[PDB]
């Protein structure tokens, strides 16, 4: 290809085709013209052979990929800038104005709102990166510096970590979201394609379907909030109203939201000596909370009372009961223990 | 230009520099036609080459200016039809004149379209509706119903 | 504009773009220069033309027309290998291990299971096929040979039949999915959809949708293979478990597959001389087969007949009937005609 078309061969082949009575000899005027136009058409070749490439899909550039995904309607991510809160130590009174920045080390960020140092709202005061980067999104407890001094105000320190700052989308990122986007498409009544507009709903975390609840083309929509908690109601409305945004065609669509169950124990039970019921009963309280987030599938007796015994302050423990029975309990789905009585004698 | 720069010093004569300029000319016009086609290779670039873009798209018409067939292009890949309802119903109203409701079960899978008669012809209606068919899924099954 | 530029127009411009007191002589060495560069001038403009041609695929298939392909989601389906279970005859006891390798003809086969000899397990092992392509689709019956020398087995056959060898896609049936795509307008949740979803199938090259064939929710999938050919029932299963995959929840999915039309010949014929029955049995047999690979509608007893005597080998022939008669059948729809009995005598 144009590989081996170079300098030498395409002279030699113009040479060939030129029938005339002048012995072929290095550095002829008539060989000059017949040399440079071979290196121009070298070039020349190199040239298409560049463009081959970047004609293409892949290895583009940020001008190349950016028309190829304006023809497909695609955007790439600039990225976002670090958001946080500070907290400003100083003289009390000392007013800090809108749009002043603050310095970490090289980095910059910025006071969105006005702060007073002993004010009664605080000396906290959010705090936006002035550009977009991972290098912006600071941890928390650092020690920012103002660009420019202000009298009254001593320390800048974040009381927690800079987030929401994001890099530059790459090209490689792109290119494959736009594959997958190709690759798979928006489909009436899938139930993945369904639920990823759930997901969509910041409240909710883990989402479920139900079809056939009620008959054909019957849709039952189950959501979880966080680590399976209820949201709130006007959560599940714009939640319903979104995915009614996004739904197909003559669905029957019902959001399910989690429930919790109520638990009562009650135990006679032995304590360690310097502990106290309060004591017992708040460790053991919040192990069996625990347990209730992780528990899977219905209640298990034994290891309630297992997670009774280990907990710190029990001497000894009898006479154990929950809900009324020492039987396991079953757990229906959407259904997580709460625990609501806690009646602890010795 | 380039060719006599490379050129040695006993050839710095006008005799020996016109053919090397009528060549660098030659090139000239050899290098703008290759900036010409790489405009052609992108599709916003090339202006006649829309042309058979859109016969890779298997689609053919007279056309006016390259914008619009750049807008056409566009418009035909993606754009996917949105399984929403109301874009469809918006679709159907434009197309009758009329506002219509649905009263669609999906045990019954049953879709309806109601409208006045007054509003939309024979001749649309009936076009509108194989649109919709066209458009609406195979499995749904849907109705017209013109208002006496 | 590459085309615009020919080799004698570009010729005589360049000759004119010389400005001398010399004489433009015709065959002068100056003359022959100018040819020489004007040939590869002219190959540069051809090359640059095909360049144009390739970034635009409207013939000479290349790996242009596969990217531009896969941008806009369609990718070539590579296809399956086939899939059978084999019986080891020989001394009880032999142990063939997993991944054995046995050779029938050119194609070569893989051992699934490791199987013993006069075990409880049996002597039957899965075998699938080593290469993806219809040839491996073995019939049953077929003995299969050790490609290493194993002691105690003498005879290698399977019980049944081989499937699930699946052709290699052609890149002249990449390039009709994706016209006849062109033509389509999928939407989510859409009978074109659903055509594609077909589609996507290796095996399925003709698609057929009918919308409301039992009324609510009802959809009835017509599928055909190569030449309108019936596929085999795991194609079947796969192509309908994808569409489930994809299609929306609540519609009922049928898929069938055409089934053949049986017919029995029976006829008296002349028979010429040095030409015997089987052989002019063979050639009819070859002329049907391909007329009714040819044929759509109905089958026409008199072309039928009428290639009959056509033959090579037919001098005269009498009271020809098809299936006992001489009348026109009419050839439905997911049905195709099947030689079954022929009886030609003298």
């Amino acid at each position: 290809m144009y590989s081996d078309q170079t300098y030498e061969v395409i002279k030699n082949r113009t040479l060939e085709n030129i029938n005339l009575d002048i012995y072929k000899g290095e550095g002829s005027f008539l060989n000059n013209m017949v040399s440079g136009n071979n290196l121009e058409l070298s070039k020349i070749y190199l040239e298409l052979s560049k463009m081959h490439k970047m004609a293409f899909i892949q290895d583009t550039y940020n001008q190349f990929l950016d028309k190829r995904v304006n023809e497909f309607g695609v955007y790439r991510k600039l990225g976002t800038e670090s958001n946080g809160e500070v907290e400003f130590i100083g003289e009390k009174g000392t007013v800090i104005n809108n749009g002043t920045i603050i310095s970490y080390r090289d980095l910059l960020f910025v006071v969105i709102k006005d702060v007073t140092i002993g004010s009664e709202e605080g000396d906290n005061s959010p705090v936006q990166a002035l550009e977009v980067g991972k290098k912006y999104n600071l941890p928390t407890n650092c020690e920012f510096k103002l660009v420019d001094n202000i009298s009254g105000v001593t320390k800048i320190t974040n009381t927690r970590s800079f987030e929401g700052g994001t890099d530059i989308e790459t090209d490689e990122e792109l290119k494959e979201r736009f594959y997958k986007i190709q690759r798979n498409q928006a489909t009436s009544g899938n139930k993945a394609h369904y639920e990823e507009w759930a997901l969509e709903v910041d409240g909710v975390y883990n989402v479920k379907v139900y079809p056939r609840w009620d008959g054909p083309g019957t849709v039952k929509v189950l959501i979880f909030g966080k680590n399976n908690q209820a949201v709130d109601t006007e959560t599940i409305e714009r939640c319903q109203q979104h995915i009614d945004e996004e739904k197909p065609i003559g669905p029957t669509i019902t959001v399910v939201t989690p429930l919790p169950i109520e638990i009562s124990i009650s135990a006679v039970m032995k304590l360690e000596d310097g502990y106290t019921l309060d004591n017992v009963k708040e460790s053991f309280l919040e192990s069996i909370n625990t347990y209730f987030r992780d528990i899977r599938g219905e209640i298990i007796y034994t290891k309630v009372m297992g997670i009774l015994i280990n907990t710190t302050g029990v001497h000894d423990l009898s006479n154990l009961l929950i809900n009324g029975s020492t039987d396991n309990i079953t757990i229906n789905e959407d259904k997580i223990p709460s625990v609501t009585t806690v009646n602890f004698s010795e | 230009m380039k060719l006599i720069d490379k050129l040695p010093s006993f050839d710095r004569n006008y005799i020996v520099e016109e053919i090397q300029g009528a060549y660098d000319t030659e090139l000239n016009i050899l290098k703008e036609d290759i900036d010409d086609t790489f405009n052609q290779l992108f599709v916003d670039t090339a202006t006649w080459g829309l042309d058979m873009w859109e016969d890779i798209l298997c689609i053919e018409k007279k056309e006016l200016d390259f914008d619009t067939r750049r807008s056409n292009i566009k418009a035909k890949m993606r754009s996917r039809g949105t399984s929403t309802i109301e874009v469809i119903k918006s679709i159907c109203e434009a197309y009758t004149k009329s506002e219509t409701d649905i009263k669609v079960y999906s045990d019954e899978f049953t879709f309806v379209l109601s409208f006045i008669a007054n509003n939309c012809d024979y001749k649309t209606l009936l076009d509108c509706s194989d649109m919709i068919e066209r458009v609406k899924p195979a499995h749904l099954l849907h109705y017209l119903e013109p208002i006496i």
